[PDB]
Order: structure tokens, then sequence, then C-alpha cells
RNA sequence: ACCUCGGAGCAGAACCCAACCUCCGAGCAGUACAUGCUAAGACUUCACCAGUCAAAGCGAACCUCAAUUGAUCCA
């Protein structure tokens, strides 16, 4: 099918991927009472040390 | 607590509070669960997994712990290889 | 001479009535004996509590009860019935809302 | 009637876990799971902790 | 402004015209009258009206929240942990662009304090600055920094652009003299010698991978070459350009300031430096 | 200047020259390095696999076969990284992917196994 | 006579509901030794503390009972 798209149709082949919907998390609270400490990681998006104004 | 000491006239921290809790700079107090090292032979592993967790505190528990410590304990701390350092700033709240 | 009996209410019953949107893992209803049975996309805990296995809408139906053949209590309750007699129970279903993912274009190689 | 004993792993050692067993029956040997070896390994009971 | 032109037509501002900005002064509430005081806000007679409510944390007799909970060492050795103020490369590019830190000189910790780029306080046990990889892309500066800790990616971002990083050590005493040097030269003491790291930190500052100031200058080209291979930049040789004599200068260990030596007494007043010539002092200061 | 006991001329006396601290496989002029701040960035190294002189010919065949799903229409091996906010760390991730491909090339499946075996059981049909 | 925990009635149908109110009980036993490790989402005894349920995952196979219990400090 690589041969079909490139050779005789003369176009780049399209490649698809089965994308699942993003996981539901509830609305983040100020005081996440009794949740574990992992709760703050459900709501972050970078796994790298941010340093702020410094 | 002591609101005005007799030597300095300053507030004092309650040292029980420091000995048990962890203040994150955003205002969240982290604690350990009560009984996490008691009678483990009669607890189901789900429950033991629940007790070995670092659990956040309530709003009023948080304000009670703020009033019982002083501004030294509320301060930015740039430690070297701090385990809790990624949990100080609060990411991505929409209030 | 009547000591005891000071236990409080268990706060059981239905948490998600019919029509309610439900995310995966929400407890639908906690019971003490099987008042409601798990139907489609509904799981059961050790405490006979019905939770949800998909995101969707809770529906309650009435279905034919046919127990597992290794369940000698209910199976012995079957064989005592007359020839037309069919047991029903009320079941809880979660009708799943979303598709479980889409195909999306990634790259024009 | 029962005893809470500790079970010491024979390999991947330093790993214990506690069990119940009767006062009267023999000293337990089990096949528990070591997460240090990450295998199932024989454990042998070494000390009774508390007679529950 | 139309507003001074308003001030023409108005009577003169005096001590009889002045008035606080409305909103500044909330009015004092005091317990007199029908509303502010009959019970005066204490309620009915109990223990909270009498004035004797128990201490903060007392839950009336059940074991309090802040005591039902196991002691765990979150804060166990808090005042002996070392702290390092972050200085991002975004921040340092920002200081170089606005003239506050001159990159044609060595950037010691005094130059980051005098440009007011970084505020470090030696009490509260900051042991100095750590470089931080934030802003590594879009960091375009040839610089010579002496920073007490540095991540690999920050060393890579400096050494890409033709820079030099080294990681020095400072005692609390030494760091305190480094940050604010002028209130030390009014103290009258001779310049001390900075101490070597403790045993926890000697394996840090003797490694060439993190550019230790006690490491070999014979293992550095291997480490510079390794980062240049890892992060995909061709390693420029610092030897060619004209700033090389500037980009080579380090102060040795046991030297706090740059051009000075331990044991000297800076006389700020008549602008002299008194140097000792006794042999015992020279054995002690050049140790 | 000032030199104490712990100067680097005394701790390491074998390396005493000033030039000793500064005297010095994939070539980067060959690769095409492109960026897109798609939150992470996204580095993208592409290079034409056929013309790559700095990879051996059998290793170019093993790469041309195993990683054929990365190869462009124009014969360019294209490989990206969006694992970091810093484009140094994404570029390093891409180059490490390349070095991993050359080292591995020099020296769910189950369902497809069964569906192929049954497809060969229906292939049992001759003229 | 009692003091804690659970079941039933009161309290008929979501939840909750007292009494020196009416009746039963509990303070274990048995089996297993992956009764491993992790983790979305929830319930919750009207607070807190405690309690419960749990998909996916890694690793493996191919728990019953209602209650069946005890914080912190200290050892
Ligand atoms: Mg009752
Ligand atoms: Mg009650
Ligand atoms: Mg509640």
């Amino acid at each position: 099918v690589t041969y079909i798209f490139h050779q005789l149709l003369d176009m780049r082949e399209p490649v698809f991927e089965f994308v699942r919907p993003p996981p539901y998390h509830p609305k983040q609270k100020r005081f996440p009472h009794r949740q574990p400490l992992r709760y703050l990681d459900r709501y972050r998006d970078s796994h790298e040390p941010t340093y702020g104004i410094y | 607590l002591t609101y005005f000491s007799a030597r300095k006239g300053k507030r004092k921290t309650v040292k029980a509070v420091i000995d048990r809790f962890l203040r994150l700079h955003c205002g969240l107090w982290v604690r350990r669960k009560a009984g996490y090292k008691k009678k483990l032979w009669k607890k189901t592993p789900a429950r033991k997994k629940r007790l070995r967790e670092f659990v956040f505190c309530n709003k009023t528990q948080s304000k009670l712990l703020d009033k019982m410590t002083t501004s030294f304990w509320k301060r930015r701390n740039w430690y070297v290889d701090d385990p809790y350092q990624k949990y100080h700033d609060r990411t991505n709240l929409k209030v | 001479k009547n000591l005891g009996g000071k236990s409080s209410g268990r706060r059981q019953g239905i948490k998600k009535m019919e029509g309610h949107y439900v995310h995966a893992g929400n407890i639908i209803a906690t019971q003490r004996h099987f008042r409601w049975h798990p139907g489609a996309h509904v799981g059961v805990g050790k405490n006979k509590c019905l939770y949800a296995l998909e995101e969707g809408i809770v529906r309650y139906t009435k279905e034919v009860y046919v127990p597992h053949p290794r369940n000698t209590e209910a199976v012995d309750l079957i064989t005592r019935l007359p020839k037309g007699a069919v047991l029903y129970k009320t079941f809880v279903h979660v009708v799943p809302a979303k598709p479980e993912g889409t195909f999306k274009l990634v790259a024009m190689l | 009637k029962n005893i809470l004993v500790r079970m010491v792993s024979e390999a991947g050692t330093g790993f214990c876990f506690n069990t119940k067993r009767n006062r009267l029956r023999e000293k337990l040997t089990l096949l528990h799971y070591d997460p240090v070896v990450k295998q199932r390994v024989l454990f042998v009971e070494k000390k009774k902790i508390r007679s529950l | 402004a139309r507003a001074l032109d308003l001030l023409r037509g108005l009577p003169r501002v005096s001590l009889a015209n002045l008035k606080p900005n409305p909103g500044s002064k909330k009015p004092e509430r005091r317990p007199r009258g029908r509303r502010r005081g009959r019970k005066c806000g204490r309620g009915h007679k109990g223990e909270r009206q009498r004035g004797t409510r128990p201490r903060l944390g007392f839950e009336g007799g059940q074991t309090p929240f802040y005591i039902r909970i196991p002691k765990y060492g979150f804060n166990e050795g808090h005042s002996f942990r070392r702290q390092y103020k972050p200085l991002s490369l975004n921040r340092l590019q920002y200081l170089i662009d606005l003239g506050r830190v001159d990159p044609s000189q060595p950037i010691d910790l005094t130059q980051l304090v005098n440009g007011r780029g970084v505020t470090i306080q030696p009490l509260k046990r900051d042991y100095g600055v750590q470089l931080v990889e934030e802003g590594a892309d879009t960091f375009t500066a040839k610089v010579n920094i002496e920073v007490q800790l540095a991540s690999e990616l920050a060393i890579a971002a400096i050494e890409k652009n033709g820079g030099v990083v080294t990681t020095a050590f400072y005692d609390p005493r030494s760091l305190d003299i480094v940050c604010k040097p002028v209130p030390f030269f009014l103290r009258g003491q001779p310049i001390p010698k900075r101490m070597l790291p403790p045993e926890e930190l000697v394996p840090y500052y003797t490694d060439a991978k993190n550019r230790g100031y006690l490491a070999d200058p014979a293992k550095f080209p291997e480490a510079r070459l390794e980062l240049a291979r890892k992060y995909g930049y061709i390693l420029p040789d610092i030897t060619k350009d004209e700033l090389f004599k500037m980009l080579c200068t380090r102060k040795d260990p046991r030297q706090i300031f740059f051009g000075l030596a331990p044991g000297w007494v800076v006389n700020m007043a008549d602008k002299k430096i008194l140097k000792p010539t006794d042999e015992n002092l020279l054995k002690y200061y050049t140790s | 200047e000032f030199k104490s006991i712990y100067s680097l001329d005394k701790l390491y006396p074998e390396s005493q020259g000033s030039d000793t601290a500064w005297r010095v496989d994939i070539p980067l002029d060959r690769l095409t390095i492109s960026y897109c701040r798609s939150v992470n960035s996204k580095a993208e190294v592409r290079f034409h696999l056929a013309t790559a002189e700095w990879i051996a010919e059998p290793v170019r065949q093993k790469i041309a076969i195993t990683h054929k799903n990365k190869i462009n229409r124009l014969g360019e091996l294209i490989l990206t990284s969006e694992s970091s906010r810093y484009q140094f760390r994404n570029l390093a991730d891409c180059l490490q992917k390349i070095r991993d491909m050359i080292t591995e090339a020099s020296q769910k499946l189950h369902r497809i196994r069964i569906e192929n075996m049954n497809r060969e059981r229906l292939r049992q049909k001759r003229i």
C-alpha cells in the first residue's frame, strides 16, 4: 500500500492513529482534602522543574 | 499558643505542628495518616495502601495550622534535591 | 435490659438515579443485600456496591434472572418453580456516551 | 489459640512478613513472593511475634 | 496637565485643607450605643464572653487534630539542609541585556549581587546560586559564570555560546563576605580564606562533569566534548577568540575575592591595602 | 596572582598549562534540524537515509527496512521528539534515537500471528 | 442497670431521626499465602479522625462472615 500511494497514485501516504479521548479529572480544588499527594500531578502538564520569576 | 513571648514579645510556633505536618508554599498542609504503622497484621492491603499515603489537609485544618506556626515556616525554601519541590507552586487552577 | 442498638444509619441507597451522567468508577448505589444487580457496564465490589465501568447514563431495567450454575442457592430456588415461572430482578446499566476513540490523521509520509 | 509469627525469606533476604498459625501445628514453611528477588521463594518462620 | 491648572483657581493648600485618601481610614468601632455595645459582641455569658476560651488547637477534650496524627520527619533537619537560590538563564540574559551584569568581566557572585539580579541571604542558610536550565534556548551570551551548582543543560547552554561555567564553594562566612563585601571592609578584619567543601560535597566539586573548581583542568575537554555531542552543538574552542584571557580567570580555592588575597586588610578610608609580612601569618593565610 | 596550597597547579601538577583545559560520530551539517513549538516543543531531525555516507551500507539497509515506517517519500528518515520544553533536550532525544538505530541495526502481535495462520489455512487452494 | 461496635422495629416508599425505648447479637473463627506493587474515579455514619469501593497498569495465576475493634506519645 506504500507502493500504491507512492508509485501509481502519486501522493504521500496518509498515516492515521487511533486517538483515545483525554482522561476525565474533576475540577481542581484549593484544598483537596484527604486526596493523596499525587493529586497535584493530575492537573499539571509539564514534568519538569519550573522556576517562576527567578 | 503564645501570642506574645515574655522575652521577645513575638509569636511562637507550636512545635507539635512542625513535628507532624508539612507546609507547602501554596498553602497546603501535607500529613501522614493516623495509624499507618499500627496493627498492620489485621488490615487489608487496600487499607494499608490507603494508610501509607501523604494526605492533604482541610481548609480549616490548614488555617488552624497557619495560625499555630510563624512566618519562618511559610517561606520559600530552595533545597538541593527536595522530594516535595514540584508540589510547592500550584499549577493550572481555575480558582 | 435492652443494651445495644445504638448503631447509626449506613447512608446507603442510590447515588446516581436514572438519567444521570456518570464517569468511570462512580459508585452508582451501595446496598446491603442485592436490591439492584449489576447490568451492562456496571461492576460490583466486595461490599455489593454497584459502580460504573464506562462513562454514560444510568438506566434501570427489569430483566430475567438466570443465576450461575455453580450458585447452588439460587439454582435450587429455580428448580422448585413451576414450569412457566420466571424470576425477574431490577438491573442497573450504564449506556456508554462516548466512542472509545477516533482515527486521526497523524502524518503525510 | 492462634499465634502471629514472622516469616523470613530464605533468599533475597531481609524480607519478612507476618502470618497467623495455630499454637499446636508445626512450624510453617511457605512459598511467598519476594519483591527483592521478584519471585516466589520459600519462607521459614523464625519467631512468634504475639499470641493473638 | 489640567490639574495644576485647576490648582490655580483653588485656595492655597494649608494644614487646614488636608484630608486622607477616601478608603484609607476605616472608622474605629467602639462599644458604645445601642448597636456596638450592650453585650459588646461577646454574645451570651459563657466562657467566650468571660474572656477565657482555651488555647488554639484545644478541641474541648477529645484528642486534638494536631496530635492524633503521627510524627513524621518532614521538617527533620530543615535548618541544616543547604539552599541555593535559582538563577535562570532567562534571568541572566535579562540582566546582561539591561547593562546590569557586564559579561566582558567574570561573573562572580558579587557581580550578581551588585547588579541586584539575585538576592541571597547567608542566614536562612542559602549556600549561594544554582544555575537553572530555564531559558536555555534563546540564551545568546558569551559569559564566564561562577555558580555554586549547575544543571547539565545550563552548562550546555553556556558552553555552547563560547562560555565557561565553574562551580565554586562558599562557607556561610565566606558567602556572607562575598555577597555584601563593603560591610565586611568596615569590619576591620583581614580577608579570611574560604574553606574547602565538607565530605558530602567534595565528590561534587572534584568532578569535571559538573565543572568543579577542584577538578582536573585535564578532564574538562572530555566533558565539554561529551555535552557537545549529547546536545548537538559543535564545541567552539575558547582559545581562539580575544576574550580568552578573560574567560580563563578563576580565583583559586581559599580566595574569596578576585584580585585580592586572604590576610589583607582593606583600608576603605585612605584607599590602601595593608598586607602582612610576618612568616607565621603567611603560612596561615597561604595554606 | 595569589596561589595557595590548593591551587590547581599543586593539586594536579601534571596538567599545568592554561590550554590544557580547553584543547579538544554523527555529523550535524548533514542532518536537517527543525523546530515547532507545538506545553512541549518538538524537535525534528530528518536526513536522507540513502545518501548517508556516515552510516555503513548494511546498516543503511537494516535501517532502511526496520525503520521503514519513518522513511519519507523522498527517502528521508524523519524522527521527532516532543518530550520536553527545552529544544536541547528534544534534539538530544532525536540524536539518541539515531545512535540507537545504528547500534541496534549493526547488531498484540499474537492476534496477528493467528489471523495470518488462518489466512494461510484459507490459502490452501490451488489450481 | 449501663458506657464501644453491628442487625431489626420505632423510622411502612431517597438519605437522616431520639429515649434508663422494644428485641437480637459482637469483642472471633476458618481458608489462603500475589491477604503483591501501583492507580483513574467515587462513597462515607451528619464535622474531624477514622472508615469503605475501585477500572486501567506492572507482576502473577489460568478471601468467607455484619459486628469481629483502640489515636498520639512512648517503649
Ligand atoms: Mg437502629
Ligand atoms: Mg443514632
Ligand atoms: Mg459526611
